[PDB]
């Protein structure tokens, strides 16, 4: 088959900056490249087809070039909606073959987290667990850590960590952390907290709540 | 328009066979190829097979030679995909195209299928209101913790949907066997508990769709 | 044995190439799902009027989508065009002769 080798796997720039994506394929195709987007939870769509022709309604500032086996895809003033997965297809003959695809991101200014605490539902203490959720969100970059304490305690176990993908407004990321135990567990303790630590700051956001209120 | 419209999430055994449809309009079904493509957990896309609507001539790829049978229905504009001897290896997003001025484009909105022997478990929805005390700021964050189901996707939205600014939406998790999804919303303070908030959930896969109303907790 | 009219899309797959004796030879590769199928194929003036005089491929036909096809053609003098396939979506390429 036409082996088609895409890179980068990864690439952050600012917004206004060029992002250059590029594809190479192990047999000649003169100009049968295409390019596609994919958003996140999206299906991919298609941005340009053969011979550097951009579909009706994709904004001007993608374009691509190369002819034979060296393929170039690039973003002239990359907006933070174009935070996507990009991709190539080439057309040339069958099997159809794509590259492995590029992750855009956007580096912006840093942003301490906001932090939230939510206690068990009453439904879900019904049901025989407990989990309390803590939200940090829009901050930037992307690395954050969390700890949680029971009773000033750390608990390890039991926590689930969600990042969203690059938010396309603001450039920002948002996580959350849920730490789950039994209901007992939960009703046998009194002081819950989630502790974030980022890089905007030397100590960590503290947001703790008591199943005494 | 155009449009491939196909069916729901599949959740089947491993060894076992699976069969996704696609359903075309908007344009002459007998006119254009249908091509199908699978979309790996690690984002890998590749090419599958290609179908004539016209005449049912196929051509499939090397690699799924053996695994994919892409069949048509002039009658019902429908394109069909048989995938047997199924194993986690199949597990991924499945799409099918409209081949169009030499490319694959008008995608369907993709087929989840997971292989395995786990059973189906409809989620519990948890509606996530802030500290019994307090909580005074300009703003206000609420929650919706989506715990404990099987197999992937669930959606969220927040009031049907008409909410969708300052809404975060948190990729779903294994934990245990089973998924886990959380999403939260911000508001201005006197939106809530004023204004009534409701986060919806929907599990295709158990038939599960559930309507949770943020209540103050007190 | 008797094809009917291809109704697809054609596109040019190399660059047209003429040769010492004044023909042309157009490289074009098909889509539509009704192959194997008869390619409409002409020329006109200017104007827009099918000039058609000569064309030396003797009945051009789409066999397989996936392979191209080999067309050779006689243009009238000066501008022409080269219109392969039939409709709106019709191939028209210019073209100027010695």
């Amino acid at each position: 088959e036409t082996t088609v080798t895409q890179s980068p796997a990864s690439l952050s720039v600012a917004t206004g900056e060029k992002v250059t994506i590029r594809c190479i394929t192990s047999t000649d195709i003169d100009d049968d490249m295409n390019w596609y987007q994919q958003k996140p939870g999206e299906r991919p769509k298609l941005l340009i087809s053969e011979g550097n022709t951009l579909r009706p309604g994709v904004p001007s500032r993608f374009s691509s070039s190369g002819y034979g086996t060296d393929f170039v895809f690039t973003i002239e003033n990359t907006l933070s909606e174009d935070v996507a997965d990009y991709f190539c297809l080439q057309s040339d003959n069958l099997p159809l073959t794509f590259g492995s695809g590029t992750k855009l991101e956007i580096k912006r200014a840093d942003a301490a987290p906001t932090v939230s605490i939510f206690p068990p539902s009453s439904e879900q203490l019904t049901s025989g667990g407990a989990s309390v959720v803590c939200f940090l969100n829009n901050f930037y970059p992307k690395d954050i850590n969390v700890k949680w304490k029971i009773d000033g305690s750390e608990r390890q176990n039991g926590v689930l960590n969600s990042w969203t993908d690059q938010d396309s407004k603001d450039s920002t990321y948002s996580m959350s952390s849920t730490l789950t135990l039994t209901k007992d567990e939960y009703e046998r303790h009194n002081s819950y907290t989630c502790e974030a630590t980022h890089k905007t700051s030397t100590s960590p956001i503290v947001k703790s709540f008591n199943r005494n209120e | 328009e155009v449009q491939l419209q196909q069916s729901g999430p599949e959740l089947v055994k491993p060894g076992a066979s699976v069969k996704i449809s696609c359903k075309a309009s908007g344009y002459s079904f007998i006119g254009y190829y249908i091509h199908w493509v699978k979309q790996s957990p690690e984002k890998s896309l590749e090419w599958i097979g290609e179908i004539n609507p016209r005449t049912g001539d196929t051509t499939y790829n090397q690699k799924f030679k053996a695994k994919a049978t892409l069949t048509v229905d002039k009658s019902s504009s429908t394109a069909y995909m048989q995938l047997t001897s199924l194993t986690s290896e199949d597990s991924a997003v499945y799409y099918c195209t409209k081949r169009i001025n030499w490319a694959l484009d008008y995608w369907g909105q993709g087929t989840t299928l997971t292989v395995s022997s786990a059973k189906t478990t409809a989620p519990s929805v948890y509606p996530l209101a802030p500290v019994c005390g307090g909580t005074t700021g300009s703003s206000v964050t609420l929650g919706c913790l989506v715990k404990g189901y099987f197999p992937e996707p669930v959606t969220l939205t927040w009031n049907s949907g008409s909410l969708s600014s300052g809404v975060h939406t948190f990729p779903a998790l294994l934990q245990s066997g089973l998924y886990t999804l959380s999403s939260s919303v911000t508001v201005t303070s006197n939106t809530w508990p004023s204004q009534t908030i409701t986060c919806n959930v929907a599990h295709p896969a158990s038939s599960t769709k559930v309507d949770k109303k943020i209540e103050s907790r007190r | 044995m008797s094809y009917v009219m291809c109704t697809g899309s054609f596109k040019l797959e190399k660059e047209v190439a003429e040769t010492q004796h004044g023909t042309v030879l157009v490289q074009v590769k098909y889509e539509g799902t009704d192959a194997p199928c008869k390619i409409p194929f002409s020329t006109q003036d200017e104007k827009g009027a099918t000039q058609n005089g000569r064309l030396i491929t003797a009945n051009p036909i789409v066999t397989d989508k996936e392979k191209p096809v080999n067309i050779e053609a006689e243009p009238p003098f000066g501008e022409s065009y080269i219109v392969v396939g039939a409709g709106e979506k019709a191939l028209k390429l210019s073209w100027f002769k010695k």
